[PDB]
């Protein structure tokens, strides 16, 4: 798996790929 | 949250899976 800072839409696309049918939650709220 | 962990810092695959449903 890549070892890099995943930000913005790059973090979301990553979550889509890794979570698959499970789905995911994206809550950037610091 | 995820920004601090995976954007600010670097996340392994295992840390990313904590945000799956
Ligand atoms: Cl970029
Ligand atoms: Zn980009």
């Amino acid at each position: 798996f890549v070892n890099q800072h995943l930000c913005g839409s790059h973090l979301v696309e990553a979550l889509y790929l890794v979570c698959g049918e499970r789905g995911f939650f994206y809550t950037p709220k610091t | 949250g995820i920004v601090e962990q995976c954007c600010t810092s670097i996340c392994s695959l295992y840390q990313l899976e904590n945000y799956c449903n």
